[PDB]
């Protein structure tokens, strides 16, 4: 679903990402923009402030593992379906978590995206990157029933 | 609904976007139009093409609104009236077409002003945008 | 946003409903949870299988509430002040999941009463239960 | 993509359906209810009340023609893609009508199937008609550019 021309946008600036500091910035502003989503990840310990949130050594750990979720998923682009199965299950079985919510951390990351990379992250190369967010989110969606 | 955190922190940083607003006004047209395809189904009279005059003349006409939302926080339906009137009664804008250009804003604002978009300010501006898009959309029937 | 003909083409319909709202109720829910199943994620606790006393019992509060509603929609905001805190504060359930069953309950009419369901009372029903999700999603931010 | 048992419950309620009473009845109902719809219509004349769209003539045979689409639609449901290409590029080139009120009118059809058939109308049933639905305004909102 992605053109070659995407998919070197795509590819060369994911490049270029840290993705140990990336995961813990995105998942930390998904916990501050929407707070609802704190109801999810009680276990982390204290989000009573954006502070304590940005902080938080567990929102940090997690954040890394969904941003390698999410590297794996650029490996296997034209089957995210497929790569993200059993974590479609996960999320629908065991977390309870309405899909909606995909949307709203992809569209974080997107922010995120854009607060590093400044100028460089092109009108174009945001195009590309809404097509792989709305991917991943449908593909994590795709498991419900 | 905000707060009184909200509105300093929005206050603050459209301080700090200043004579820049209408530029940024067009860019995040011009950033949904690409990530949003469907969003130009609302500008059949616009030449919609890259770096046009009639999308960045439409740019600095959507940041100088914003720009009397934010001397207006306290009273959104009253100051945006007329707009409302026109994006809910006579354009009839899907809302979710205000989600795409919000979040396409807070986008263009990272971009340029990485230093003042903190995890704080970036929620108090989503906070915002969306209650101009609630008022906007209004009198849909 | 509700008319002198909107508010009375509901009344009249809610009247010919009469104590058959719980069951409607429940009907509703159970086409929502079948045709949108993502809306079952805010129901984990609950046995979702068919014909299920669960959703039955739960489905009488619902068509409760909508009695509750179509006594007071001069001032739902206030009718509806304990439901909107429950959804928005508690329960935090997306806006888009209200547009799921609204549109089950007025399928769960038409269904049942073919006569009373005219067009133009079917967009009444649409804004009035367009309305209740309104008030009940208001607080979300 | 549907199954064998989910084409049996929608092929089989629509070989009930009459083509011209539905669709002038699903169209008429769009523009009722959702009348902001009435803004891409407005050469068919008296628009003007709920009487007026429910016996415009000109309203129940475009509802007829909406209706036989979506009967093609059925008849290849394997590749809607396919089916609704060049309706696609014209909603959107043409018309300019966005994808979003395509929602509407399938939840529009489905309520008129729900009034005609009544019982019948199963919530498995309808399950199937929303799949379908979806997939059909899915098939209608690819070629936008
Ligand atoms: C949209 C992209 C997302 C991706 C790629 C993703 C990925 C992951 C991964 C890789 C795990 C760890 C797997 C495991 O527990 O074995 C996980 C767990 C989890 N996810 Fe997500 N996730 C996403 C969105 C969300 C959202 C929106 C929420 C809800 C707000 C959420 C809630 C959770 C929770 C509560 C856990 C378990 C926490 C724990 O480890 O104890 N996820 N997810
Ligand atoms: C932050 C939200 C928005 C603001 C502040 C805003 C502001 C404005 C302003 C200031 C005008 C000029 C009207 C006048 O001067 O009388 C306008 C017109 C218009 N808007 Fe928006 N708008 C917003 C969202 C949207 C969205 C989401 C869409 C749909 C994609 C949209 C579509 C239009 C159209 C088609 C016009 C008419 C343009 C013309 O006159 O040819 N607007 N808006
Ligand atoms: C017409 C709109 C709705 C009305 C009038 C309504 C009404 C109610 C009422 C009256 C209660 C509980 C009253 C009580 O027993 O204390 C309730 C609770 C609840 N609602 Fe809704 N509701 C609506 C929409 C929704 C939607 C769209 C969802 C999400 C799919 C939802 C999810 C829940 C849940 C999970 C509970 C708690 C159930 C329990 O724990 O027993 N509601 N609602
Ligand atoms: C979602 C399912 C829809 C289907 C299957 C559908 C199908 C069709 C078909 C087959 C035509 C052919 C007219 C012809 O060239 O003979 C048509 C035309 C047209 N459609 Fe749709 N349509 C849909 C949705 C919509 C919606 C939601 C709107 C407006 C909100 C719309 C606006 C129009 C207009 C303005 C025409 C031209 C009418 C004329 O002849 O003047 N369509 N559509």
């Amino acid at each position: 679903f992605l053109t070659a021309e995407e998919k070197g946008l795509v590819n060369g600036l994911w490049g270029k990402v840290n993705v140990d500091e990336v995961g813990g910035e995105a998942l930390g502003r998904l916990l501050v923009v929407y707070p609802w989503t704190q109801r999810f990840f009680e276990s982390f310990g204290d989000l009573s402030s954006a502070d304590a949130i940005m902080s938080n050594a567990k929102v940090k750990a997690h954040g890394k593992k969904v941003l390698n979720s999410f590297s794996d998923g650029l490996k296997n682009i034209d089957d995210l379906k497929g790569a993200f199965a059993k974590l479609s299950e996960l999320h629908c079985d065991k977390l309870h978590v309405d899909p909606e919510n995909f949307r709203l951390l992809g569209n974080v990351l997107v922010c995120v995206l854009a607060h590093h990379f400044g100028h460089d992250f092109n009108p174009q190369v945001q195009a590309a990157f809404q097509k792989v967010v709305a991917g991943v989110a449908n593909a994590l969606a795709h498991k419900y029933h | 609904v905000l707060s009184a955190a909200d509105k300093s922190n929005v206050k603050a940083c459209w301080g700090k976007i200043g004579s820049h607003a209408g530029e940024y006004g067009a860019e995040a047209l011009e950033r949904t139009f690409c990530s949003f395809p469907t969003t130009k189904t609302y500008f059949p009279h616009f030449d919609l093409s890259h770096g046009s005059a009639q999308v960045k003349a439409h740019g600095q006409k959507v940041a100088d609104a914003l720009t009397q939302a934010v001397a207006h926080m306290d009273d959104l339906p009253t100051a945006m009236s007329a707009l409302s009137d026109l994006h809910a009664y006579k354009l009839r804008v899907d809302p979710v077409n205000f989600k795409f250009l919000s979040h396409c804003l807070l986008v263009t604002l990272a971009c340029h002003h990485p230093a003042e978009f903190t995890p704080a300010v970036h929620a108090s501006l989503d906070k915002f945008f969306s209650a101009v898009s609630t008022v906007l959309t209004s009198k849909y029937r």
